């Protein structure tokens, strides 16, 4: 292992993710970015990230009764809010910023003129 | 004894060792083979009950089993935030609308 | 499968509300006039 | 026979066993016993109810029989099968169920207007 | 998924505006 | 799929960027009625 | 190519329901 | 320490790993070497070109050459989905267009008034 006990279990049915802390001892303790940010106790091994929609990044632990184990940095660019600038969206773009302008500012003319 | 659920890539099946008689529910398709039974696609959401008859190791026992699916792919998560952020601001349209009908009459 | 109902809905809630701040505006603009 | 009625809303599952109204029934899950073990107080047993939270599509998918006291496990002449992918705050909505909405929207928006209208006398 | 068959739904509610308009146009028009 | 979820978020930003200018219009209009009251 | 004909279907009709109000609304 | 730097720009993915500026260091995904001349191994950049998430996904390790993988520093977990030509919108052009398109519509409308007020 090599002092690597960090691993996480993905290909499932859902879209969620698991830490899980290879390493035998009781009561695990999970970190991130060297901080106390979570616990866990017994009948439970592998701690929820929650999904992979939400792009769970971070730098995440585990210490077991033995020395603190090594971190390993989880990056996931499942990024759901892309938009895909082809030369038709840009051009769908320019349509909707400039019949909406002239619609207002003909409005605005004639609210003026009533002025 | 119970009917085993096999699973290929996308139908899920019946199995049995001795003639199935559906009770009720989804009969899906029936198939040339006795002894078997198919009931479609993955995401349909199979569901009915049919018993069974025994094998040759548990023979003179009627057997029934039903079967459920609920792999929705015509769910649709609903957020709290997402929701409450239109039916809001909805509610304060209408009531502007409802404002021009007043100031003209 | 499960988020892209919940944005096509949104999209629809978007649609909706903006044909209402059309009206809206409209019958103002309407009301300037008279 | 008379079917399980499975409720699944959000996470939590509700199964219930109606064949054996007058008695104090059990529950299994793969010849193995599951409710009533008093422990992982997130399951329990009722008079017919049985709700499963924390529910997944890996484990506890498989045959839940129900058998009430003082009977053996393979005396029961019916079995469920339940393979459910349960979901986290979402509901099951087909197009006809928005329709509905869309069209009781308007009809509720005119029938203000309606109302505002002849409320100018 | 329901997205494809979703606009038309509101989008034939545009229509019929429009057409009710239309008609009243007309008949303010011609008449 | 793939495409259906970017076309919905490039029409979704689409109309929260036309009912920026609608609310503008109507701040617009505001401004210039109350003026008579 | 089914997806967008939607999106830019309501804004034609949009615009024609817009432009009949306007032109109705003129006869005062 | 120092965490392992990724960028993706359209459909290529390139990351880096900041802990020693002039080395010879090596990269693997999975015990499977990369690294040695498709794909690009620099001084300290790597550039995963056509990178598709259903075989590039896994642990990249980085390390100065001579030293055992698994006495780095740490791993990294990448399951990054790409597409071609395209962008993604956090708070930084979200809340960018929307001030500039208020800003612009402000700027527009009061110079038609004044044009028609005259
Ligand atoms: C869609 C938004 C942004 C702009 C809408 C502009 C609308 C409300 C404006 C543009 C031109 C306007 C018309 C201009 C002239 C007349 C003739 C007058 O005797 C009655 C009002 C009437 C018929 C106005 C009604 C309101 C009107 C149709």
């Amino acid at each position: 292992k090599g002092n690597h006990l960090v691993k996480v279990y993905d290909y499932q049915e859902d879209g969620s993710v698991l830490l899980t802390c290879d390493a035998e001892a009781k009561n695990i303790t999970w970190f991130k970015d060297g901080k106390m940010i979570g616990f866990l106790t017994e009948d439970k091994k592998k701690w929820n990230l929650g999904s992979n929609a939400k792009d769970p990044r971070g730098m995440y632990q585990c210490k077991g009764s033995q020395n603190k184990s090594k971190p390993l940095q989880v990056y996931y660019r499942m990024c759901q809010n892309c938009i895909e600038l082809n030369a038709a969206t840009i051009s769908g773009f320019l349509f909707a910023e400039i019949v909406s302008i002239f619609v207002l500012a003909v409005g605005v003319y004639f609210i003026a003129g009533q002025d | 004894f119970k009917i085993p659920i096999e699973e290929l890539e996308d139908r899920v099946f019946v199995n049995c060792n001795t003639s199935i008689t559906w009770v009720e529910g989804t009969v899906g398709t029936l198939l040339s083979d006795i002894t078997r039974l198919d009931l479609g696609k993955r995401i349909l959401d199979p569901r009915g009950i049919y018993r069974c008859n025994g094998t040759d190791i548990y023979k003179d026992k009627e057997s029934t089993v039903q079967v459920h699916y609920r792999m929705c792919q015509s769910c649709v998560e609903l957020d709290p935030a997402t929701v409450a952020g239109i039916i809001v601001t909805d509610v304060i349209a209408t009531l502007l609308l409802a404002l021009g009908v007043f100031c003209f009459a | 499968t499960e988020k892209v109902n919940m944005m096509s809905l949104t999209v629809l809630g978007l649609r909706m509300l903006f044909a209402k701040t059309v009206a809206v505006n409209f019958l103002l603009t309407a009301k300037l006039f008279f | 026979q008379t079917p399980y009625k499975v409720s699944i809303s959000g996470t939590t599952v509700i199964l219930t066993c109606p064949q054996y109204p007058g008695s104090e029934i059990l529950w299994q899950h793969n010849d193995k016993n599951i409710g009533g073990d008093e422990d992982d107080k997130n399951i329990g047993s009722d008079e017919d109810h049985l709700s499963l939270k924390e529910f997944s599509e890996l484990e506890q998918s498989g045959y839940y029989v129900c058998y009430p006291r003082g009977s053996k496990p393979e005396d029961a002449n019916f079995y469920l099968y339940l393979r459910a992918r349960v979901c986290e705050n979402c509901m099951e909505m087909d197009v006809m169920s928005v329709a509905t909405i869309v069209i009781v929207d308007i009809c509720i928006t005119g029938g203000l207007l309606l109302l505002v209208y002849y409320w100018s006398k | 998924l329901l997205d494809p068959k979703l606009c038309y739904l509101l989008d034939g509610i545009l229509f019929i505006y429009g057409v009710i308009l239309t008609a009243l146009f007309l008949r303010v028009k011609f008449s | 799929t793939l495409l259906l979820q970017l076309t919905n978020t490039s029409a979704y930003y689409m109309y929260l960027l036309l009912l920026l200018k609608s609310v503008v219009y109507f701040a617009i209009i505001t401004c210039c009625l109350l003026r008579r009251t």
